[PDB]
RNA sequence: CACGGGAAACAGCAGUGAUAAAAAUUAAGCCAUGAACGAAAGUUUGACUAAGUUAUAUUAAUUAGAGUUGGUAAAUCUCG
RNA sequence: ACAGGUUUGGUCCUGGCCUUUCUAUUAAUUCUUAAUAAAAUUACACAUGCAAGUAUCCGCGCCCCGGUGAGAAUGCCCU
């Protein structure tokens, strides 16, 4: 990206590396914020910033903008239950407004590796298949089996039309 | 797809190569096609010794057991499999044919001895 | 309470004795590379780097466990005589799950005399690498770990990747890695090759293995030649725990020996070749008097 | 492989199936081992579906799942 | 009695839980009772419960 | 050749140095070939037979030089000295067949340690080291394994009821076999 | 061409003038020596006390073809030909 | 599934509806269901062969 | 769509016409896996297994022919 | 793309075409044997042979396997 006045935000990297995941009962994020004065100053970074990184790291949350409607600048959850989150910004910079997000409503660490931990249960090192879901498709491939008739050509005792041979015979 | 009926199947997949067999064992429907979708594949056999003469066999102890739990039905490769396993006791037909084989080899020693005469 | 390897006495002692060598154990290795990253730092964020980088160090020098010889696995689960001759090969039964450890798998043999037994360890780690692959294994014994091909990686003085194949092949409680570890360490013992092993996490393997075999000559000899005695006197204070019942313990005690005089003591008592030890810490007792 | 609206074969119209013959004795005890196999393999099945529902049950209302619960619930207010 | 290798899960599992009894665990068979196949099927619909 | 069994005298030898230098045996080989771009597969075979096909590979222009894992100064010009890699045919110049048995000969090397390659440090495999479990630890045994008697009464062979019989032969008369009596214990063999 | 790159190359900046200019210790990280810092110029003179100034967003300019290359979506076929020696 | 340009099939249903009256009109009686030629052992209706070990 | 009407259906395995630049055996068995049935020995299976034909593609050798020689782009002498 | 050839008496810039790399069918010339993988012109019409049977009758199965890409921007992913 040469285009835009920070074109490293647009990156897969920076779009990676933001880590907020809300939790699972979260539907709609809304910032109401202003773009004159001082005070929304954090907002306008954050707005400018992290919203890509949480909406990559949430797909299916829905996140709103409205601009130059209440003096203040603020966020607003909207819960499963009906439950409504007020988290007021008026001198707060853009990581404390992270980590405040973060500490309110976000998803655990340890919740994180468990996450990861039963999505890499699913795949198992013992089954057989394709390269795009399993390490191995031939049993011919392990070291101490038969080689793969493909490569090193089997022993004539083996074969179905010797063994056919020698039936009929 | 779509099947008007049909069960769920703990059996012997075949794949592999030309004179070089490999079942992988799998749990899946009955009506879809042997190398077909399936729901689970559970363990491996090989059919063929290796260089230090052994067959080899791997099943998912917790899952066949699951899936038999739920009402999956066994074909009889894989019963006779699990018999040899000793997780299911010893298949009957393995029972009757180990005692034809014994029938079958002692009437030939007896042919061998009447032909030596 | 007889002393083991992971004790936090002989944990420290062998941290002490082990060193820590920055340039050695960071070596510029031979996988694909890539472009170093620079930045600007302060002097304090260059001891910040350095010191991360010495716990890194610490977590590398992580030791293996040393453990002693297994028992034989001889169990029969079933006889049954009526498939004597079904078969004519064996066949292994394998339990394969993600949440179960490898140590408490049931991995299980008919034999083709029809006889449900338990496998032995050599087959049974076998199928543990067949049905669980990483890398470092072979499934077969691999031709590196006969005695040709270890006496030339000897000869190319590649004692700490012949001992890197061994812990990353066999398994610590196996047969071979006891033999393969115990003939490296006698053969860098007759070589005098002990500054290979120094900032080597396989450090605390020869040291234990000479603490019970009671060769601590030569290790002391290197030792004093390299100028670090400190680490001698706390290789001989770890030799007094290993051996609490040792004529040179009791005349430590009696005499209330400080480092130079326990080196002295157990020159004089149970060296096997105390002279060298003596003329060794003399020369080095008048140059470190001379030069300081 | 065929179809409900084909015609059958015109050899095969004529054609009935023949059993084999029977061995008596070997019959009998082959029965027998049928009966008291499926007899085995029936309780092993009802155990493993005891286990299933066991391990169903404890993972829909486990004492562990209401403590989660609570926890989670706690962190929220 | 168990398939052996079945009973040594069992045995293996009481022993990591600790149960030091070494009482022979007994597969029960009342509900294992099969009628045999000359009894005639239901043809009548089942209703469902 | 006079050499065979060492491959390592030529190697060692003063026409090698004369010759080649310090340079590699690859260094002074171009490739001719249709563009600006070669082409991803060398030639298959150089030499068929007595017949040497064109401007020949730098290993078999010079017919001393002998591919084997005794030789380390050969396999090594082939292997980069920092990435550690085999290099490819068309970076070096050699045929598929040659290439082959470059790779086969560095595989051997490696594996007999005549070779440098990098070994990166392992964790031990398991967590915690208990023999205690039952799964390699013995159990305490049946009392079936200890009388010596089959795990099932059914597992051996009965003698079954002459009404049983008697009935049976009434049901399957016409499309009867002969019966047999019990089976043997223990095979012989031919 | 030429001349570009005789300029570009005589433009060229070194880690000593990058740490007389910076008076700061530039250390290289290299991927194969782990997280060992390697320091490779020092700044004569007087060392800065004051650490750089750690912006959360760098304002750098990226290359389209750079950033393509580096989330591979360069699916040239010849990009990854093997080619002669050197 | 559902789209914009699904048309409204009305033969598959009239068919079905029409199959269901002639089953349930021309439902077959069990005397000429189930009577047997006992030479042949063949089935006039439903045109299948006894098995031999109910001849 | 399939009540009905055109009209007597291989978009199953083999094969035949027409057409197309486009060319597999009108073949052996359920011995092994899957499916169907039966309580079961078991039966069927042009799925499948074992083969037959084909430089279509890789490998091994038993094999030597094709393209090119102004530049890109390796490589030419004399005649018409 | 590590690029190269090509506009003009000639230089620079812009801008197209082609070559160099890999795979698959057909044709031409040539062709020795094996192993493995794959068989692919056609939703045009078919001579003939087989491809759903089992089972103490009832019953159970009978585009289930297998075949094809004609039609439909059809549809991929998710409740
Ligand atoms: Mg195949
Ligand atoms: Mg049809
Ligand atoms: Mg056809
Ligand atoms: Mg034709
Ligand atoms: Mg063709
Ligand atoms: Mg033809
Ligand atoms: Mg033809
Ligand atoms: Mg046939
Ligand atoms: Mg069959
Ligand atoms: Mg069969
Ligand atoms: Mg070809
Ligand atoms: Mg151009
Ligand atoms: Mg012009
Ligand atoms: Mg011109
Ligand atoms: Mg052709
Ligand atoms: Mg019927
Ligand atoms: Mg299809
Ligand atoms: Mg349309
Ligand atoms: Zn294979
Ligand atoms: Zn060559």
């Amino acid at each position: 990206p040469m285009k835009g006045r920070f074109p490293i935000r647009r990156t897969l990297q920076y779009l990676g590396q933001g880590d907020v995941v809300f939790k699972d009962s979260v539907k709609v994020m809304t910032v109401n914020y202003n773009t004159h004065g001082e005070l929304g100053e954090g907002a306008r970074k954050f707005v400018f910033f992290n919203i890509p990184q949480i909406q990559y790291k949430n797909p299916w949350v829905q996140i709103t903008m409205f601009k130059n409607m209440t003096p203040s600048p603020f966020l607003r959850f909207y819960l499963d239950s009906g439950e409504q989150v007020l988290v007021d910004v008026e001198s707060k910079s853009n990581k404390e407004i992270v980590e405040h997000i973060r500490k309110i409503l976000g998803k655990n660490e340890e919740t994180l590796e468990k996450e990861e931990q039963e999505k890499k249960q699913l795949s198992h090192p013992a089954h057989f298949g394709p390269r795009k879901y399993c390490l191995r498709e031939c049993m011919c491939e392990v070291e101490g089996q038969v080689p793969c008739p493909g490569l090193v050509p089997l022993p004539k005792e083996m074969t179905g039309k010797y063994k056919a041979a020698l039936k009929a015979t | 797809r779509a099947y008007r009926g049909g069960h769920l199947t703990i059996r012997l997949a075949l794949g592999g190569c030309t004179n070089r067999p490999f079942y992988r064992i799998v749990a899946a429907h009955s009506k879809c096609p042997r190398d077909g979708r399936f729901v689970e594949q559970l363990g491996s056999y090989d059919p063929l010794p290796n260089s230090h003469g052994e067959k080899l066999v791997a099943l998912n102890f917790d899952r066949i057991r699951h899936w038999i739990g739920c009402g999956a039905h066994l074909s009889k490769p894989v019963e006779k499999l699990l018999g040899l396993s000793g997780f299911y006791p010893l298949h009957p037909m393995m029972i009757t044919n180990a005692e034809r084989l014994r029938r079958k080899r002692a009437r030939e020693v007896l042919l061998a001895s009447q032909k030596t005469d | 309470r007889k002393p083991t390897f992971m004790d936090e006495e002989v944990q420290n002692i062998l941290i002490k004795m082990t060193g820590l060598d920055l340039q050695k154990i960071f070596k510029p290795a031979l996988q694909e590379l890539k472009p170093p990253t620079y930045k600007l730092m302060t002097q304090a964020q260059l001891e910040e780097a350095t010191k991360q980088a010495v716990e890194a160090a610490k977590v590398r020098l992580k030791m293996p466990p040393v453990l002693e010889e297994r028992a034989p696995i001889n169990d029969v689960l079933a006889e049954d005589k009526i498939l004597e001759g079904t078969e004519t090969a064996k066949y292994v039964f394998t339990d394969i799950s993600y949440s179960i450890p490898h140590r408490e798998r049931f991995i299980v043999v008919r034999e083709p005399s029809g006889t449900l037994r338990k496998a032995s360890w050599e087959e049974r780690d076998r199928m543990i690498q067949v049905y669980f692959p990483r890398e470092g294994r072979r499934i077969l014994t691999p031709v590196i770990f006969k005695e040709e091909n270890l006496q030339t990686m000897y000869s190319q003085d590649q004692h700490v990747d012949v001992l890197n194949l061994c812990v990353a092949q066999f398994e610590p409680d196996s047969a071979e890695y006891i033999k393969i570890h115990h003939h490296t360490y006698e053969d860098i013992d007759k070589c005098g090759k002990y500054d290979l092993l120094r900032s080597t996490r396989h450090f605390g393997g020869m040291a234990w293995y000479f603490v019970n075999k009671k060769k601590i000559d030569g290790l002391l000899i290197d030792q004093i030649q390299r100028d670090l005695v400190s680490d001698a006197t706390s290789l001989v204070h770890l030799y007094h725990i290993l051996h609490p019942d040792g004529q040179s313990a009791q005349e430590a005690k009696k005499q209330g020996a400080e480092g130079l005089h326990l080196i002295k003591v157990f020159a004089k008592t149970e060296a096997q070749k105390g002279a060298y030890i003596e003329l060794t810490l003399q020369a080095y007792q008048e140059a470190f008097i001379t030069h300081s | 492989r065929k179809t409900r609206h084909d015609p059958p074969a015109k050899s095969k119209a004529g054609r009935v199936a023949t059993p084999p013959a029977v061995d008596p004795t070997e019959f009998f005890v082959l029965t027998e081992r049928y009966r008291q196999y499926r007899q085995t393999v029936r309780a092993l099945r009802l155990e493993f579906m005891s286990e299933v529902r066991k391990k169903l049950h404890e993972a829909r209302a486990g004492v562990q799942a209401e403590r989660k619960a609570q926890e989670d619930a706690a962190e929220h207010r | 009695p168990y398939p052996p290798l079945l009973r040594a899960m069992i045995l293996a599992q009481r022993q990591k839980y600790g149960d030091t009894s070494t009482e022979e665990p007994m597969l029960n068979l009342e509900r294992a009772r099969i009628d045999p196949w000359d009894y005639p099927a239901k043809l009548e619909a089942k209703t469902k419960t | 050749s006079p050499y065979k069994d060492e491959p390592w005298k030529y190697l060692d030898s003063e026409e090698y140095q004369n010759r080649y230098g310090s340079r590699p045996v690859w260094a002074d080989y171009r490739r001719n070939h249709k563009g600006g771009i070669p082409p991803q597969r060398t030639r298959k075979m150089c030499i068929r037979g007595n017949k040497v096909a064109g401007n020949p590979c730098p290993i078999c222009r010079d017919q001393k030089l002998h591919v084997d894992f005794r030789n380390v100064k050969l396999l090594e010009q082939f292997v980069c000295a920092h990435t550690g890699i085999i290099f490819h045919a068309p970076y070096t110049g050699v045929c598929m067949k040659q290439h082959k048995k470059l790779t086969q000969a560095i595989q051997k090397a490696r594996d007999h340690g005549l070779l440098r390659y990098h070994i990166p440090q392992v964790e031990p495999r398991d967590l915690d080291f208990s023999t205690t479990h039952g799964a390699v630890s013995s159990t305490p045994p049946a009392p079936t394994l200890v009388s010596g008697d089959p795990w099932y009464p059914w597992y051996s062979w009965k003698q079954p009821p002459e009404r049983e019989l008697s009935r049976l032969r009434r049901l399957y008369q016409g499309r009867l076999r002969e019966e047999s009596g019990p089976p043997p214990e223990l095979m012989p063999e031919v | 061409l030429t001349r570009g790159l005789f300029l570009g190359l005589s433009r060229q900046e070194t880690h000593q003038q990058l740490a007389d200019k910076k008076s700061l210790h530039v250390v290289e990280f290299r991927e194969e020596c782990g997280p060992l810092p390697i320091v490779v110029a020092s700044p004569q003179g007087a060392l800065r006390k004051d650490p750089e100034p750690e912006d959360e967003v760098p304002d750098i300019t990226l290359d389209w073809e750079d950033v393509k290359a580096a989330q591979g979506m360069k699916r040239s076929v010849w990009s990854g030909l093997k080619r002669a020696a050197t | 599934m559902a789209r914009k340009k699904v048309r409204p099939r009305l033969i598959a249903e009239l068919a079905r509806r029409v199959r269901a009256l002639r089953e349930q009109r021309e439902r077959p009686r069990d005397s000429q269901r189930y009577a047997l030629d006992y030479e042949t052992m063949m089935r006039p209706h439903s045109g299948n062969r006894l098995p031999m070990r109910a001849w």
